[PDB]
RNA sequence: AGCUUGACUGCGAGCGUGACGGCGCGAGCAGGUGCGAAAGCAGGUCAUAGUGAUCCGGUGGUUCUGAAUGGAAGGGCCAUC
RNA sequence: AAUUCCUUGUCGGGUAAGUUCCGACCUGCACGAAUGGCGUAAUGAUGGCCAGGCUGUCUCCACCCGAGACUCAGUGAAAUUGAACUCGCUGUGAAGAUGCAGUGUACCCGCGGCAAGACGGAAAGACCCCGUGAACCUUUACUAUAGCUUGACACUGAACA
RNA sequence: GUUUAUUAAAAACACAGCACUGUGCAAACACGAAAGUGGACGUAUACGGUGUGACGCCUGCCCGGUGCCGGAAGGUUAAU
RNA sequence: UGUAACGGGGCUAAACCAUGCACCGAAGCUGCGGCAGCGACGCUUAUGCGUUGUUGGGUAGGGGAGCGUUCUGUAAGCCUGCGAAGGUGUGCUGUGAGGCAUGCUGGAGGUAUCAGAAGUGCGAAUGCUGACAUAAGUAACGAUAAAGCGGGUGAAAAGCCCGCUCGCCGGAAGACCAAGGGUUCCUGUCCAACGUUAAUCGGGGCAGGGUGAGUCGACCCCUAAGGCGAGGCCGAAAGGCG
RNA sequence: AGGACCGAACCGACUAAUGUUGAAAAAUUAGCGGAUGACUUGUGGCUGGGGGUGAAAGGCCAAUCAAACCGGGAGAUAGCU
RNA sequence: GGUUAAGCGACUAAGCGUACACGGUGGAUGCCCUGGCAGUCAGAGGCGAUGAAGGACGUGCUAAUCUGCGAUAAGCGUCGGUAAGGUGAUAUGAACCGUUAUAACCGGCGAUUUCCGAAUGGGGAAACCCAGUGUGUUUCGACACACUAUCAUUAACUGAAUCCAUAGGUUAAUGAGGCGAACCGGGGGAACUGAAACAUCUAAGUACCCCGAGGAAAAGAAAUCAACCGAGAUUCCCCCAGUAGCGGCGAGCGAACGGGGAGCAGCCCAGAGCCUGAAUCAGUGUGUGUGUUAGUGGAAGCGUCUGGAAAGGCGCGCGAUACAGGGUGACAGCCCCGUACACAAAAAUGCACAUGCUGUGAGCUCGAUGAGUAGGGCGGGACACGUGGUAUCCUGUCUGAAUAUGGGGGGACCAUCCUCCAAGGCUAAAUACUCCUGACUGACCGAUAGUGAACCAGUACCGUGAGGGAAAGGCGAAAAGAACCCCGGCGAGGGGAGUGAAAAAGAACCUGAAACCGUGUACGUACAAGCAGUGGGAGCACGCUUAGGCGUGUGACUGCGUACCUUUUGUAUAAUGGGUCAGCGACUUAUAUUCUGUAGCAAGGUUAACCGAAUAGGGGAGCCGAAGGGAAACCGAGUCUUAACU
């Protein structure tokens, strides 16, 4: 806190509580007693614990019938309207699309549909699998995940 | 100042 | 995140000052004084639930003694007689009958005398 | 009063007393001794006071260590100041 | 005695009465010769003692004159403050009670006065003790050191006894 | 004469005078890492330090302790 | 200080001794209802329930379980101008921290559940800041040089303006300047704030005006103490001296 | 003539009273001391913090002094409340 | 019925108490953000004698302040962008400019740029005083303009003591000077504190002072390590390792070798010949690509209900590489500004190059190979290393080699072996920082917080000065900011009227708590003694009703009862602390280590830095564990002790 170290008043004789700095945290405009600092909140997770957790989540998505598997998922042009119709025909919403290779047309089309995300099979994560109501995987994506999780 | 005991 | 205390502090203080209604002076107006008053009143309340039981039994006995002596026997002899007669009417009831049913009390007194005779 | 060096070296079942550091008692094993004919006794003195941790440094020994290698210095271990 | 503890030493003067004052004695606890001894005219808002004059200093206070205090109108503080429905006495009790026990007294509320109490207000006792607190000062405490002082080498050479 | 501005004005400080002692001038001594400056544009009848404190009569004995001054034989003793 | 050596009244027993039977007397014990801990054994659990025994004062302190606040995810969800948060009453509810509903005010936000992180809970620190009390409508209104009356102006006059008396200073309490200040000067207008009261007045607010030099002063020429100082001398640097 | 005498200005501060939330963080009133000198006063200058200055009281150095003030080391340390 | 006596007794409230209703004061709480904080990715890393940073005074239709600008003064010229509206703000008004391109606005490049300030012609109390020389004008009175500081280097001309000379002097050219947040190298260099005191030691080569530089700086191409095998300049990160050592052997301090990474770069002089001007790099002219300094286009919605207002509810549509964000009368993909995306530079400029010109000189051969130096004695300092048995580096003082047939090092020292060439110099990247510019982000703050400063804040104010240093946000959607009437002093203040959804939103303005102060109503209270309550309880007032008994308020009388905190053996204590209310205010964070719970894997477990189109995957360098005993060599389910073990 900005301010000099000058003692506000003599130690004795004034009839007033003893003070040593205007910057004391007891005072108005004083410092914060345990002032925060920038800090890193990340945690370690063991590789086997991370991969072990993914296997559990994937097994529930099957057991809950939330995992859908398809042969192909692609769109002829980046037009968002095309993807919206395709998902409506499948009665899909709040869906995570996982593909074994990224069709740039599919990526662009999904970008404005906030209820939709498009992910390459390398980019899956614990939270997205749990947050979305349905997960759609191409048969290629499944095999890449099997090889990834082994 | 004053006279002290 | 920073947490401001004002809303919770007011609610807690306001709870205490509601219990202090009726107290004289600062006891019903100022939190520091009202808090001490509310706690002390709680102590008396705990204590006096026991005294209440003592004070009433003391009152019943006095009334039984008065009515018993009107019929010519002291309380200590009257109670002793009822024990010999195997009468379990407790003192709360005797003090009631003593006031509201003087003829019924006289029968009890005569029942006690017959056990002492 | 005669003869001697057990006022020995390595250990030690098991106990006593201390918060601890420590202090104390001890049969019996191995080696090698003294006295006694022998059984045996001797690990100082009828017992309980006569004393001072660690660090640092000195002296002697030693089948340990030795900054490339062979030594050496320095260090360790043992006795003692 | 600016020094003398015992001590108001003892004797004399001054007073009706003198632990102070003046003179003397010498038993100088514990004077003393330049950290000076003993005198000394003048001087001192200097210490002590006595006398004349003067006087409300006093016996012993009285009256009077102004400014406040008092009442009315206007303006308008402060120290202090756990809360109060804030008596006496005797006892008890963290041992000195408005508040507890027993008992006595006491209609409710102001104004002018006095200060016995609220261990009244003001200041985290300045005395005392403590802190392996602080400061500054002293010295033949300890360890250093500026300065002063000794010697060797350098700048720095020649000849001879 | 001076002094504790703001509780002490005095018997305290200063004083003229006295004594000791240091200083031969690039003085002693003081302020300065030094240069330099004061002393002093002075020169022992001058300058510094110390104690005493007009004036009058005076200022007695002790050099064992501490200090200072002089000495150098011998003992001991640093760097080298 | 005042009975003051039964707590008091009072007592010839209402004292003392001995014996005896009643009764009063506590949060002790019993009765009735509720809660919780620790064991044991089971309707059977699957981790909770049942029967039973026993336990449940507590500082320093150890162990267990929870409430509530702000923020992040669930949440582009749910509630809300047919009224959110916040404020203020009321009723119900839990063993407690608390929770829920709703009248009035308010006028645009709030947030379930389950997880996550803390500037997460205040009566004290002669704590810090702001506001408001007390003493109290009390003390005081700042030199004991002194006022009185008439007229004017004005909403209002002890205090302003004019007049006549009275008093005070006069080696100043008069007059002119330097230093310092900086518009306080003069005029008109206003009286909220300032003026220790009132105010029509003011050194107060607002607007305008006012300071004229060859000769007065500064500037200027010349120097003192002293300052700075080319080169210079000296000093780790910065610098010192001259 | 005079660190001569009496006494105003001027400089000081011996006594008493008042005041002590003062008119005033050192004054007022009535008396008091020096007043041609080691006097007093205006303007300017110089000396700086273990330093200055001191007719010496540890006195003064901007209402502060047995070591000024400001900023920093610095949240010194506090077996204490 | 009358009189007298005896007994009992309501109606008083000066004021006060409790409750409730309604106000005032005050500014908490909630909501808000044009202000802060910490970062990420880029840029820039300086400005100045061509006069800086920072100021003074001016400048408008202009009284003040702010912002801009400088006597050409909220501006001038030119080139571009853009344009239907403008003449900066508080802040209106007046007088005007402009509308298809010379209004304004934005960007590049120019011009003007008072006075002070390094301040530079001399002086000085900053924003002031006084000149000299030379050009040019003149109205004869005077004007305008330029130059004139110091130091260093170089050149010319002069020139002593002193013959030559030199010192010195004059003149010209070039350069410096001052400011600025952190980072960097060097010269100096504390103490508090810890050690439970303290002196070696620590704090610490820290704080601080001084000098110098850059966009980075420094270091750097082995007289280095290693260990008989080899590596190969410097710098930075993770290990090794809290190990080996140092140490009043105390408190503490603390490596290297070796391994994994980021990055990667090597050269020149000590010198001649040959061949010449080939490498490479510095300046600078030209050209291309690309970034910057203004910009351009940029999709898709209306019905009805509530409402002051529609972005909300309900119904039916459409866009999307755009559902980032902000505004509009309540919450908007389709109303507006933007966004995704595609485009644009007359001029200046940062980079990448290509290339012209100037400078440089590449390659080969032979030769050379840094002396008051290495080393030593004495005193210090740096190395983790405190003089220790102390290797190695620096040097204040005194000395002093050999020089490839030679020297340095391998931790006292000697021998052998290995390895490398000091006494000359240059060199990018990986690394450190942010006064400053742009974009974006936050389990960061939200007016007592966040910067001291959300507001005309480093201001007001305080101090001689250095320096210290505040308080202060919110009407409404829109000023529609209350015409007019009445009381009043041609006041303050108020009551109507009117605006608005609201005026109890009226500028003293969002919400508006508490303390504190009032007005009204119900009950109590003037014979009564104390922590002010608690248990019982009459009466009264008001509501509800099952009609004699419930709720709320009050509380005559009566039993019991000496605040809270702290500190203590012990407090009603007459021990401490608090006038009250509201806001703030104290067990935190980082990194090691150990134990417990819980999860994964299990004789195995786990990665760090770093890489990574990045919470994945890679990286096993390392670390703990499965073997101990001993001082150690060493042995090993055993080992040490001892000649040996019962
Ligand atoms: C037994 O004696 C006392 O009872 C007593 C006294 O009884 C009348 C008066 C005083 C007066 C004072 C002092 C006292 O101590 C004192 C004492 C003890 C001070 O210490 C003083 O207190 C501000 C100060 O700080 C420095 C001073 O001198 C260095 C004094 O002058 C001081 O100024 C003061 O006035
Ligand atoms: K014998
Ligand atoms: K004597
Ligand atoms: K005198
Ligand atoms: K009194
Ligand atoms: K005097
Ligand atoms: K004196
Ligand atoms: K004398
Ligand atoms: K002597
Ligand atoms: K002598
Ligand atoms: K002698
Ligand atoms: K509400
Ligand atoms: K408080
Ligand atoms: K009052
Ligand atoms: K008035
Ligand atoms: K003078
Ligand atoms: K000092
Ligand atoms: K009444
Ligand atoms: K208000
Ligand atoms: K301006
Ligand atoms: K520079
Ligand atoms: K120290
Ligand atoms: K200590
Ligand atoms: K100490
Ligand atoms: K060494
Ligand atoms: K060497
Ligand atoms: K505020
Ligand atoms: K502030
Ligand atoms: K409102
Ligand atoms: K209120
Ligand atoms: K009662
Ligand atoms: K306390
Ligand atoms: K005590
Ligand atoms: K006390
Ligand atoms: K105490
Ligand atoms: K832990
Ligand atoms: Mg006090
Ligand atoms: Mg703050
Ligand atoms: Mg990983
Ligand atoms: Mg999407
Ligand atoms: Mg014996
Ligand atoms: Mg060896
Ligand atoms: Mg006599
Ligand atoms: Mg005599
Ligand atoms: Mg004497
Ligand atoms: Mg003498
Ligand atoms: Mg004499
Ligand atoms: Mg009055
Ligand atoms: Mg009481
Ligand atoms: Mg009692
Ligand atoms: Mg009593
Ligand atoms: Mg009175
Ligand atoms: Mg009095
Ligand atoms: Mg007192
Ligand atoms: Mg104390
Ligand atoms: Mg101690
Ligand atoms: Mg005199
Ligand atoms: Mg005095
Ligand atoms: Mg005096
Ligand atoms: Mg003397
Ligand atoms: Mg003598
Ligand atoms: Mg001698
Ligand atoms: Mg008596
Ligand atoms: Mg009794
Ligand atoms: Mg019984
Ligand atoms: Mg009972
Ligand atoms: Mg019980
Ligand atoms: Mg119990
Ligand atoms: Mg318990
Ligand atoms: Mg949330
Ligand atoms: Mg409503
Ligand atoms: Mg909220
Ligand atoms: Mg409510
Ligand atoms: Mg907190
Ligand atoms: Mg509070
Ligand atoms: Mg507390
Ligand atoms: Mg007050
Ligand atoms: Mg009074
Ligand atoms: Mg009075
Ligand atoms: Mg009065
Ligand atoms: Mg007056
Ligand atoms: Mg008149
Ligand atoms: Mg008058
Ligand atoms: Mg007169
Ligand atoms: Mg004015
Ligand atoms: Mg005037
Ligand atoms: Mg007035
Ligand atoms: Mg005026
Ligand atoms: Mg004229
Ligand atoms: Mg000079
Ligand atoms: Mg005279
Ligand atoms: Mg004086
Ligand atoms: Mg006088
Ligand atoms: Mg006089
Ligand atoms: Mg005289
Ligand atoms: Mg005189
Ligand atoms: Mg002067
Ligand atoms: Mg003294
Ligand atoms: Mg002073
Ligand atoms: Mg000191
Ligand atoms: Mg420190
Ligand atoms: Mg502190
Ligand atoms: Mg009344
Ligand atoms: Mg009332
Ligand atoms: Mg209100
Ligand atoms: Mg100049
Ligand atoms: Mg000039
Ligand atoms: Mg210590
Ligand atoms: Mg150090
Ligand atoms: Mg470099
Ligand atoms: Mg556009
Ligand atoms: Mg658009
Ligand atoms: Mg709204
Ligand atoms: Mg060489
Ligand atoms: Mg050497
Ligand atoms: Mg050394
Ligand atoms: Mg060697
Ligand atoms: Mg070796
Ligand atoms: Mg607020
Ligand atoms: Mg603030
Ligand atoms: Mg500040
Ligand atoms: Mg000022
Ligand atoms: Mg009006
Ligand atoms: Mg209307
Ligand atoms: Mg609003
Ligand atoms: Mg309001
Ligand atoms: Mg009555
Ligand atoms: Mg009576
Ligand atoms: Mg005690
Ligand atoms: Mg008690
Ligand atoms: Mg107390
Ligand atoms: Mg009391
Ligand atoms: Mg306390
Ligand atoms: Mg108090």
């Amino acid at each position: 806190v900005t301010g000099s170290g000058k003692k506000p008043w003599r130690q004795k004789g004034t009839g007033r509580a003893r003070s040593g700095s205007i910057k004391s945290p007891i005072w108005r405009s004083g410092g914060v007693t345990f002032a925060a600092r920038p800090q890193d909140h990340s945690q370690k997770v063991n590789k086997k614990m991370y991969r072990g957790a993914l296997k559990s989540i994937l097994s529930e998505l099957v057991r809950q019938d939330r995992l859908i598997v398809v042969e192909k998922f692609s769109v002829e042009a980046p037009k968002t309207k095309l993807l919206a119709q395709k998902l409506k025909d499948m009665a899909l919403e709040d869906v995570l699309i996982i593909t074994g290779e990224l069709d740039e047309n599919l990526f662009l089309a999904a970008r404005n549909l906030h209820k939709v995300d498009v992910r390459d099979a390398t980019g899956i994560d614990p939270v997205s699998l749990i947050a979305f109501d349905k997960v759609v995987m191409t048969a290629d994506a499944v095999k890449q995940v099997e090889e990834m999780l082994a | 100042a004053a006279p002290q005991k | 995140a920073r947490v401001k205390r004002g809303v919770i502090a007011r609610a807690r203080h306001k709870k205490i000052l509601k219990q202090a209604k009726g107290y004289y002076g600062a006891r019903s107006r100022v939190y520091r004084v009202a808090f001490q008053a509310v706690i002390k009143a709680g102590q008396y309340a705990y204590r006096d639930r026991r005294q209440r039981k003592r004070q009433f039994r003391q009152l019943w006995i006095a009334r039984i003694n008065a009515a018993a002596r009107q019929n010519g026997i002291s309380y200590s002899k009257f109670i002793n007689g009822l024990k010999k007669a195997s009468v379990e009417i407790d003192r709360k009831i005797l003090a009631d009958i003593a006031v509201f049913d003087k003829v019924a009390f006289t029968a009890l007194v005569e029942k006690a005398k017959a056990a002492l005779a």
